[PDB]
C-alpha cells in the first residue's frame, strides 16, 4: 500500500524505491525498483485504470489565485472547458481555434478554472499585452499587481495572466528556457503547479522539447491554431503536453449573419515559353521562383484581382518571400506590407485598406502570422503553394476573412484561392491540402481553366515581355 | 380545503390538532397540464445570480426581459406576466411609460398597476378576452399579490 | 350532387404570420396549395355554385376574383397569389362587408356562405364588428372560421353566431379533412 511510498529525481528520470509494482512499465531494469522518465508522469490514466493512486508528500502549503469573476466564451468554447472539468489531467492536455476568435479568453479562464500557483509561456510582447487587456476583469486590484516578467524585469503575484515569459534561449535572461529548473512543478522543484502554453505548437521544436521534457510538469494546457509545420511533428506533443480535448470550430456551425461562408479553390495554371526549361535545368533555391513568377499564374492572379475589385470586395494577397511580394505589387501598384516596412506606414496603409473604398487590394508577407492583427476583407490569394504549414493557410483564412453585406447568410460570401503552376513540385502539396481543408468542413474545388482570361488586357502579351521577365529571375 | 393540498403536513402545523383526512374527488390525467421552470440554455448564461435581484440591472435585462420576449412573441396567445413587485414589473417592461429610457422589452403588453378600480379592471379584462395578446390576464402585466388573483 | 345552389365566399389571412414555416414550406404555401383541390373538388360535388375570393393584407381587403360559376378562375387566382405573398395584419370588416354586398343580392333558395383561414389574432379595422354580425345572421350569411392554433373570441363568436362553424388545424392532413368537410352540400 502506498502510504510510505518514496519517489525522487536523476538528471531528468524518477526513481520509485520499495514500489506497488505499478502497470503498464520494465521491472527490475537495473536494480529492485521501477524507473521511468519524467515527462511519464503524464500517463495517470494506467494507474487510474488500475485503480492505483500516489501522495505529493514533497509539497509547500504557501498561498494561489482565486479569481472568482466570470465572463461569457462562444458556444463551442464553453462546450470545450465543460468537457475539460469532464476530462480531467489523465484525458486532458491541448485545445485548437483559430488566432482571432476568443484563444487570449481561454487561457486566463483555463488558469482561473485550474486555479494553481501558474506559468504563463507566450510568444510575443504584443501577446502577453492582448492578454492583459483581456485579464483586467480578474486582476486584483486592476493595475497595482500585474507585471511583466521578461529579459529586462520580474515584479509581482500576477501579470498577463499569471506569470507570463517567453519561450526563448539567447542566453541567461530569455525567460522560460533559462529558468526550467528554478521553480516550477508542485510534486518535485515545487513552488508553481499548472503550465498555460499560447502558441503551442512553438515548443515540440529539437531545442526546444527539453523545456517540457525535464520536469514532471503537474498541470499543462496548450492553445493553438497552425499546430504543426509540414513535416508534422504532432504525435510528439501527446506525450509532452497533453492529449488534444478540441479540434473542429467549423463556419458550417455559425452562418446566418455570424462569421463567413468561404468558397475555397485552388487553380491550376499552365506554363508559358522557356520557364520550365529552367525550372526543369535549375534544382537550386532560384527555381521557387520560376513557379511562382510563371506569367500564365501571374495573369489569372491579375484576372481575379481586377473581378474582385469590379465588384469592389477587400483583397488581401500573400506573397511568401520579399522577391515576389515586390515583383508581384509593383507591377500591379498596390501596396504592400511586409519587415522593413514601418508601424506608421503600415498603420496609414491598413487604415486607408479598412476605412477608404479607393484601396481594396493589399500585398503581405510572412510577418502577418504568429501576431499581426491582419485586418479584415472577403478575398485571400496566394501566389504559391509555400513550405509553412497546410494548418497556417487554414488560420490565415479563418483570421482574415469575413462575410460581405447584404449577403450575410448565403453558401459562401468570402473567397479564397491558392494559385498552383502545372507540372511542377508546386502541385505535390495539393492531395493534402485538399484533404486537410474538407477534414475542416470546408467546400473546397480545383479550377482548371480560364477562357474569359482570352477577352481581356492583362500582363506578359508576348514573349519578348515574357523574356524581359525570364532574365531578370535567371540572374 | 384548498383544492390541491396533498404533502398534508402544512395545515397540522399551522392547527397544532390532527384533522381527520381525505381526499374527495377523481382527478384528470397530468398531460392536460404544464408546469416549467426557466433559467438559460448555454454555459455564457451567467446573469442571474440573484444575490441581489432588486438591483441586478444585467440580469433583468438578460433571460428575465429577453426570454418573456422571446416566449410571448414565439408563444402568440393570451398570457399574464405575474411579478414579484410592482418595482421589476415597471423595470422588466418599457412599456408606453417606463421608468427610465434603459428598460428592456419592446412590445404591445398591458399595465395592472395600483389604484385599480373596479370598472377599470374589467375594461382590461374585457380586452384580453375579447381579441389579441393584451388585456387583464392576457398578454399584461400584474404583481401575484394583486386583484388579478380574484380572476373572472 | 343536384338539388339547391351555393355561393361561397373563400377569405384568406394574407398577414404576416401567414409566412411561418410551421405548416409546409409556409402557412401561405400550403393553405393556397390545398385550398386550389377544394375548389376543384368542391364544384365536382357542386355543378351549379358560385365561388368569390378575397384576401385580408397589409391592414386592407383585396378581391384576389370575382363571384363566379367557372372554378378555373378560382385555382388561377390561387397560383397567382403565392408569388405575391403575405405581410402586415387582417381587415376582417372589410371583408365581410364587400362579402356581405355580392351575397345580399342573391335569390331566396340558394345558400350564403363565408370561408374564412384565419392564423391572425385580432384585426386591424376601426368599425364596430357586433353590428356586422348581427346584420349577418338577419341577411343570412353563414361564416366559418378554419384557425391555426387560435381561439381568439370574437373570431369564435362571430362564427358560431352566423352559423356554428370554428374550427382549429394543426396539420396539413388535417386541413385537407376541414377543406373536404366544406365540400359537402347544404340540405334542400
Amino acid at each position: 500500500i502506498p502510504m510510505d511510498l518514496f519517489d525522487f529525481y536523476e538528471q531528468m528520470d524518477k526513481d520509485e524505491e520499495e514500489e506497488e509494482e505499478t502497470q503498464t512499465v520494465s521491472f527490475e531494469v537495473k536494480q529492485e525498483m521501477i524507473e521511468e522518465l519524467q515527462k511519464r508522469c503524464i500517463h495517470l490514466e494506467y494507474p487510474l485504470l488500475a485503480e492505483y493512486d500516489f501522495r505529493n508528500d514533497s509539497v509547500n502549503p504557501d498561498i494561489n489565485i482565486d479569481l472568482k469573476p466570470t465572463a461569457v466564451l462562444r458556444p463551442y468554447q464553453e462546450k470545450s472547458l465543460r468537457k475539460m472539468f469532464g476530462n480531467g489531467r489523465a484525458r486532458s492536455g491541448v485545445i485548437v481555434l483559430p488566432c482571432g476568435a476568443g484563444k487570449s479568453l481561454v487561457g486566463v479562464t483555463a488558469a482561473c478554472t485550474v486555479r494553481k500557483r501558474c506559468l504563463v509561456l507566450g510568444n510575443s510582447a504584443v501577446s502577453v499585452e492582448q492578454w492583459k487587456a483581456q485579464f483586467k476583469m480578474w486582476s486584483t486590484i486592476d493595475d497595482s499587481q500585474i507585471c511583466r516578467f521578461t529579459s529586462d524585469a520580474k515584479d509581482k503575484p500576477i501579470g498577463c495572466s499569471v506569470a507570463i515569459s517567453t519561450y526563448s534561449m539567447l542566453g541567461h535572461t530569455t525567460k522560460r528556457s533559462w529558468e526550467a529548473e528554478r521553480v516550477m512543478e508542485w510534486l518535485k522543484t515545487q513552488e508553481w503547479g499548472l503550465m498555460i502554453l499560447d502558441e503551442v505548437h512553438t515548443i515540440p521544436a529539437k531545442m526546444f522539447r527539453r523545456v517540457l521534457t525535464i520536469v514532471q510538469a503537474h498541470c499543462k494546457l496548450g492553445l493553438t491554431a497552425t499546430l504543426v509545420r509540414e513535416d508534422d511533428k504532432i504525435v510528439d506533443l501527446n506525450f509532452l503536453i497533453g492529449p488534444k480535448l478540441y479540434e473542429a470550430n467549423w463556419m458550417e456551425l455559425q452562418n446566418n449573419g455570424y462569421i463567413a461562408k468561404v468558397q475555397c479553390a485552388e487553380v491550376w495554371c499552365p506554363m508559358s515559353p522557356e520557364f520550365y526549361r529552367e525550372y526543369v535545368a535549375i534544382k537550386t533555391k532560384k527555381r521557387i521562383l520560376l513557379y511562382t513568377m510563371n506569367p500564365n499564374k501571374f495573369r489569372a492572379c491579375q484576372f481575379l484581382i481586377k473581378f474582385h475589385e469590379r465588384r469592389n470586395d477587400k483583397i488581401i494577397v500573400f506573397a511568401d518571400n520579399v522577391f515576389a511580394l515586390k515583383e508581384y505589387a509593383i507591377r500591379l501598384n498596390k501596396p504592400y506590407i511586409y519587415g522593413p516596412t514601418s508601424q506608421g506606414e503600415r498603420m496609414q496603409i491598413l487604415q486607408n485598406f479598412k476605412h477608404n473604398p479607393k484601396i481594396n487590394t493589399i500585398f503581405i508577407s510572412k510577418v502577418g502570422d504568429t501576431s499581426f492583427d491582419l485586418p479584415e476583407a472577403n478575398v485571400l490569394i496566394q501566389i504559391s503553394s509555400h513550405g509553412g504549414s497546410r494548418r497556417q493557410e487554414a488560420q490565415r483564412l479563418g483570421r482574415v476573412l469575413r462575410a460581405k453585406k447584404g449577403m450575410v447568410a448565403e453558401e459562401y460570401n468570402a473567397f479564397f484561392y491558392s494559385l498552383v503552376s502545372q507540372d511542377t513540385q508546386e502541385m505535390a502539396y495539393s492531395t493534402k491540402r485538399q484533404r486537410f481543408l474538407v477534414d475542416q468542413g470546408y467546400s473546397f474545388k480545383v479550377i482548371t481553366k480560364l477562357a474569359g482570361m482570352e477577352e481581356e488586357d492583362l500582363a506578359f502579351s508576348t514573349k519578348e515581355e515574357q523574356q524581359q521577365l525570364l532574365q531578370k529571375v535567371l540572374a | 380545503t384548498s383544492g390541491t393540498l396533498s404533502p398534508l403536513d402544512i395545515y397540522p402545523k399551522i392547527l397544532d390538532f390532527h384533522p381527520v383526512t381525505m381526499a374527495t374527488f377523481t382527478m384528470t390525467l397530468a398531460r392536460v397540464c404544464l408546469c416549467p421552470m426557466i433559467i438559460g440554455r448555454g454555459n455564457d448564461q451567467v446573469a442571474i445570480s440573484s444575490k441581489f435581484e432588486t438591483r441586478e440591472d444585467i440580469a433583468v435585462i438578460r433571460n428575465y426581459g429577453n426570454l418573456l420576449l422571446e416566449m410571448s412573441a414565439v408563444v402568440p396567445d393570451g398570457i399574464v406576466a405575474f411579478f414579484t413587485s410592482y418595482q421589476y414589473m415597471e423595470s422588466t417592461v418599457a412599456s408606453w411609460y417606463e421608468q427610465g429610457i434603459l428598460e428592456n422589452i419592446q412590445r404591445n403588453k398591458l399595465l395592472f398597476i395600483e389604484t385599480q378600480d373596479g370598472a377599470e379592471t374589467s375594461v382590461a379584462l374585457e380586452k384580453y378576452q375579447e381579441a389579441c395578446e393584451n388585456g387583464r390576464g392576457a398578454i399584461l402585466l400584474s404583481v401575484a399579490r394583486g386583484k388579478v388573483s380574484e380572476g373572472i | 350532387r343536384l338539388g339547391m345552389m351555393r355561393h361561397l365566399y373563400v377569405v384568406v389571412d394574407g398577414s404576416r404570420t401567414m409566412e411561418d414555416q410551421d405548416l409546409k414550406p409556409n402557412r401561405l404555401t400550403c393553405t393556397l396549395k390545398l385550398l386550389e383541390y377544394f375548389v376543384e373538388e368542391y364544384f365536382d360535388q357542386n355543378p351549379i355554385s358560385q365561388i368569390g375570393i378575397i384576401v385580408t393584407k397589409s391592414k386592407r381587403a383585396e378581391k384576389l376574383t370575382e363571384l363566379s360559376g367557372n372554378p378555373r378562375k378560382h385555382i388561377t387566382s390561387l397560383k397567382k397569389a403565392v408569388d405575391m405573398t403575405c405581410h402586415g395584419e387582417p381587415s376582417l370588416y372589410n371583408s365581410l362587408s364587400i362579402a356581405m354586398q355580392t351575397l345580399k343580392h342573391m335569390p331566396g333558395h340558394t345558400s350564403r356562405e363565408v370561408l374564412i383561414i384565419f392564423s391572425s389574432l385580432t384585426t386591424c379595422d376601426p368599425s364596430n364588428i357586433y353590428d356586422l354580425i348581427k346584420t349577418l345572421k338577419a341577411a343570412k350569411i353563414r361564416v366559418s372560421v378554419i384557425g391555426l392554433s387560435a381561439e381568439v373570441r370574437v373570431c369564435t363568436v362571430l362564427a358560431r353566431e352566423t352559423g356554428g362553424t370554428y374550427h382549429v388545424i394543426l396539420d396539413e392532413s388535417h386541413y385537407k379533412e376541414l377543406l373536404t368537410h366544406h365540400v359537402s352540400p347544404p340540405p334542400a
